[PDB]
RNA sequence: GUUAAGUCUGGUUUCCCUCCAGGGUAUCUAAGUUGA
């Protein structure tokens, strides 16, 4: 969530990241490089350019110069080298945060619900039935790599299969709706 | 009392003349008032015998069967193997409901044999293929709906919503 | 925008009853806080807005300041008279909202019970709500969406309550109304005016000369201009439940419990009600 | 630098502490915070807040008492135990709208002693209404906290 | 429908915070800290979900009679006080 | 060190007997079932305001904190919820002289004034990020030490 | 650096007499953008005696001059009888604060001594008859505003408020 | 008997949450020394 001063172009929500994730995306794109004929230099020049402006926090999509994330942070931004096109495409701008602020705004961002439990036949709470939770939000991006080994069913497994993963079902609660997710790939993403 | 058929809608091209009466009154049970097709039937444990143009009971709840509700006869000529039957209308899954429906139905219902030979097997099937939609439209809708085609521009929107309405399940042979 | 608000007492007098209660006061609300201000040449230069009428008048010249003061006392009870006669009930909507909800508790197999009441003295519910709060000082239990005063159905089930725990102990009330470890058994609607005689709200007065006061050096009248629910108007609501037994200590309870207050200022007779109906429908 | 809403509340709660001389202005203000936050809930930040401003009973010298309290911390709060405390409860709210950078202190002032920038006032609030009451509860909940713990019943 | 920083505010400030009280059996007065609100949700207010199942037979009954002669139930809380009633209304059935 | 655990036996210790009415122990247990949920979801200070309000630090209530720091027959007085607030808030204020976050000294002369009070919560604010992330298990085992003893009301 | 100037809005004539200078540079701060007049500080604690207008010093903080902001020394025979003055220009008061400013704000501002004969008498104005708004809209402004004439296309969204977002309190006397 | 003139006041104070439920159940690991 954001409250953005300085700004009259309105957004609600925005896309936050903090450089040390981005470290741990360039570490998995450096070793599967190496360790593969793949080459990712488009999205690897995107993070380094990113990684340059360690420091300070950055937004890509946007000039807000300021705002106040999730109700308590506030954070002076700067411009990415006038626009530096962003890896996901949602038209909501991508704010790159020093780790220390990061880790409270990141914290901030989780949602946490009691839950209750109730007996059959009396509509009034189960002993012990009350509990809290944690989900990680809807529009949230996780970073991963599926990585195969040379062979027939490999490459059947690399064309037909991951050409028709979209949406899957990750997690647990998936009856209180939870853990619908898509699949991006990188390759016919970026 | 308003005597009805269940004239179902599979993509062979069986379905355009089954039924006797075309109107009637005034009344069927079926409505296409602007807004696509309204008050149809779909039944249950039932599925779609696209080879010898029927439908046969089977008895998985998972196979169903769609298409219109109007009112006919078997035209005197027919019904030796037909499902008839008088229902209070609360015993109907009818789907894209409008309004109510009064009482003591009498449906008819294109039936089948048990013919114990060959195994069924049934499989999802779609009603997709426009060029399969259209001569339903200009075989099934006109001769029962005199007004498709007489105040209406929203015909493309029936023809979408039979993209979106009318599934089923045949035997896959 | 400004000009939504200096043409704001027009509106409740032209749409009368069709108008968003709650927000036409909130918004008079503004101009009755700014009256000096208002007045100053900001008439908006109509001829049916009343605000320069209190500019023909005259009222002091030796001081503008009580000039605005005297007006502005003008001014609040002229609001009060205009949303007393404006504001009238059309209670179509609440009669189809309450066949409606009937219908569908019957659906529900409910045992539904209907009760009609009829104010008889003008009566005060949610006087520290807020609707007129902002110009008055006291309040209306005011529903700004059916865009009427209600009675909430927690203070009805409260004193219904109330009575039963009376005249049965604190014991069979827990087996009716539930406790920390059972539900009820008895639920209640809100209740809504019908149908009123002529008017649903009415002008009134408080003047507290001695209420915390010391001796008569200090004693002053403050008098507090507010609104009331006209006398005549008939609320109702409805009383549902899914056992039998229940049926029998709110029906007995439901005439005695209206007579004695329902609302605020019970004791010196303001909130006095009176069963017009009631009727039964049991599901099964 | 930047003041959050709890930092804010409590900076304006200690300007404002200071300045209530007598316990029953204080005791006034407690109450106008218990209640003035739920009133700004249900009936709008704009009324309410000319419902305060009129309750202040300005149009004395509370008026320059309550611009003086913006700097000097030496100020007092002039008037009866009901027309400080809310023209205590009006300086929180100008403190927050200042400090937010919402509106300015001088339009503010200007506004709230010249019969004219009033009704300006109301179509600038009109115009920033999002901007306030997007925020301001959470800063006048932390108010009503500080009010109801450093300060106690009749 | 409202661009969302203005929209916000507004669908917040639409929902009815109700004050009740418990009242001292003896004084007849309010116990202290018997005091609080509630919000709710006016009437008519409009919600959109989906309910999904994986394939089964018993998936089949569920959807095709159960879901049928469902349309109405009480949500949430504070239902002796009459609220939580509610219409569903299925996109299928009728949009 | 673990040695929180033993600081949260002392504090329970020094709670548990200044509550002299099993009414105010039981509500001393449900704050402590409430409050650490709410200073992990809400933050530190929030949780603060809300416990200091609902203390009624007004001056007498006050003193019995400062003699309970002292003296271990120093009892509360005061309404069931109004003492286990108060109760909790004595937590808080031993864990954070014990550890050393604030010196003694100070937070004694801050319970004497409400002149200093309002400086002692300027300061407990300016100290927010650290409080938060220690008192984090003492507060955990406060509440399980209040589940384990106390009488479920 | 830069030292601006400040001039009325009134119902007389006397303005080509000192203002000498358009822009003086590459830009202004004062700005017709589509959006309205921006940056027009308000003066507060002046009186409006303005047959041949020249500012005149009250005591209330109720009377208030309002105008634009020009960027130029007028006429360059004249600081005798000129308040001279240079705010750090976040002590200046505005309307519609958009930009930053030059972090120092010289103004020099047309005066009239008070010569305390009479008594002061101070009356409000709005403004009106689009001509008499017309006659200062592109006279004087033109003469300080250039990049018009070419993209400022509807002035209506100037002559439309500056009959209600400008006032004074007049003395006639 | 007659003349004139109204004037003063213009809602306050409390209560702002209380109690209970703060996890329960199931899985707790499965399957798999050879050459000099």
């Amino acid at each position: 969530r954001i409250i953005e001063i300085d700004s009259a172009k309105p957004y609600v929500w925005v896309y936050v990241t903090t450089y040390e994730l981005l470290k741990k995306v360039k570490l998995y794109l450096d070793s599967i490089s190496q360790l593969s004929n793949a080459s990712f230099s488009n999205l690897k020049n995107k993070i380094d350019t990113i990684l340059a402006k360690e420091g300070k926090n950055i937004t890509l999509d946007s000039d807000l110069k300021s705002a106040i994330l999730n109700e308590d942070f506030y954070v002076e931004l700067e411009a990415l080298n006038n626009k530096i096109p962003s890896i996901i495409n949602a038209g909501v701008p991508l704010l790159v945060l020093e780790d220390s602020i990061g880790r409270e705004v990141i914290n901030r961002s989780l949602i946490r619900v009691r839950r209750i439990r109730i007996d059959r036949d009396k509509k009034v709470v189960e002993t012990g039935g009350l509990w809290s939770e944690e989900y990680v939000p809807m529009k949230t991006i996780f970073f991963s790599v599926l990585l195969g080994k040379e062979s027939k069913e490999s490459a059947i497994f690399a064309s037909c299969i991951l050409r028709n993963l979209r949406y899957v079902i990750l997690g647990g609660k998936e009856t209180i709706g939870k853990g619908i997710v898509e699949l991006r790939w990188v390759k016919d993403v970026i | 009392s308003t005597q009805r058929e269940y004239v179902f809608i599979p993509i062979t091209n069986s379905i355009t003349i089954d039924v006797k009466i075309t109107i009637g009154g005034s009344d069927h049970i079926t409505n296409i008032d602007e807004r696509g097709i309204h008050n149809v039937l779909v039944i249950t444990g039932y599925a779609v015998d696209e080879k010898n143009g029927r439908l046969v009971p089977t008895l998985d709840p998972c196979d169903y069967v769609k298409g219109i509700l109007v009112a006919g006869t078997p035209q005197q000529a027919q019904s030796n193997d037909f499902l008839t039957l008088k229902l209070p209308a609360n015993k109907l899954y009818l789907i894209r409901k409008k309004g109510n429906i009064s009482d003591d139905l009498k449906i008819y219902i294109p039936y089948s044999s048990p013919d114990a030979r060959n195994s069924m097997k049934t499989k999802p099937v779609s009603i997709s293929d426009d060029t399969i939609v259209n001569n339903i439209i200009k075989e099934v809708f006109d001769k029962i709906y005199n007004i498709t085609q007489k105040e209406k521009v929203k015909i493309e929107k029936v023809k979408e919503d039979i993209k979106e309405l009318f599934s089923y399940y045949a035997l896959e042979q | 925008a400004i000009d939504f608000l200096v043409n704001i007492l027009e509106l409740i007098k032209e749409k009368q009853c069709n108008i968003n209660l709650f927000s036409a006061i909130s918004l008079t609300s503004i101009v009755y806080n700014n009256f000096g201000e208002f007045l100053s040449n900001n008439q908006s230069y109509s001829t049916n807005n009343p605000l320069l009428k209190y500019h023909i008048i005259i009222l002091n010249d030796k001081n503008k300041t009580k000039d605005v003061e005297e007006k502005r006392n003008i001014f609040k009870r002229e609001v009060a008279e205009l949303i007393s006669r404006n504001f009238k009930l059309d209670g179509e909507k609440v009669r189809n909202y309450f066949d409606s909800l009937k219908e569908v508790l019957k659906s529900l197999k409910y045992t539904i019970v209907d009760v009609e009441i009829t104010t008889r003295t003008r009566a005060l519910i949610g006087v520290s709500t807020s609707l007129g709060k902002l110009i008055f000082g006291s309040g209306i239990s005011f529903d700004p969406y059916m865009n009427l005063p209600y009675i909430p159905a927690s203070e009805i089930k409260g004193i219904v309550r109330s009575y039963i725990e009376g005249k049965l102990g604190e014991q069979e009330a827990e087996e009716i109304f539930g406790n920390e470890e059972r539900e009820g058994n008895v639920n209640f609607t809100d209740a809504y005016p019908t149908r009123s005689k002529d008017f649903l709200f009415v002008p009134d007065v408080i003047t507290p000369h001695y209420n915390g006061k010391k001796s008569e050096a200090d004693a002053e009248p403050r008098p507090v201009i507010h609104l009331t629910i006209a006398p005549k108007v008939t609320f109702r609501f409805l009383i549902y439940y899914k056992r039998e037994d229940v049926g029998k200590p709110i029906c007995d309870s439901m005439p005695i419990i209206l007579i004695r207050g329902l609302g605020a200022r019970s004791s010196v007779g303001y909130s006095l009600f009176e069963l017009r109906k009631i009727e039964v429908i049991k599901a099964a | 630098l930047y003041e959050e809403d709890y930092k804010l509340a409590l900076e304006a709660f200690k300007k404002v502490f200071n300045a209530l001389t007598h316990y029953g202005a204080k005791q006034a203000f407690r109450s106008r915070a218990r209640d003035l936050v739920e009133e700004i809930y249900n009936s709008g930040f704009i009324p309410t807040f000319f419902y305060i401003i009129s309750k202040a009973e300005l149009n004395s010298d509370s008026l320059d008492s309550l611009i003086s309290l913006f700097s000097s911390d030496n100020a007092i709060l002039r008037g009866s135990d009901e027309n400080v405390s809310y023209s205590a409860y009006l300086f929180i709210i100008l403190y927050y709208l200042i400090k937010r950078g919402i509106i300015e202190q001088k339009f503010l002032i200007q506004a709230l002693r010249c019969e004219k920038t009033r009704l300006d006032l109301i179509d600038k609030l009109y115009n920033l209404a999002p901007i306030i009451s997007a925020k301001i509860r959470t800063y006048l909940l932390a108010i009503k906290r500080l009010s109801e713990a450093l300060i106690e019943a009749r």
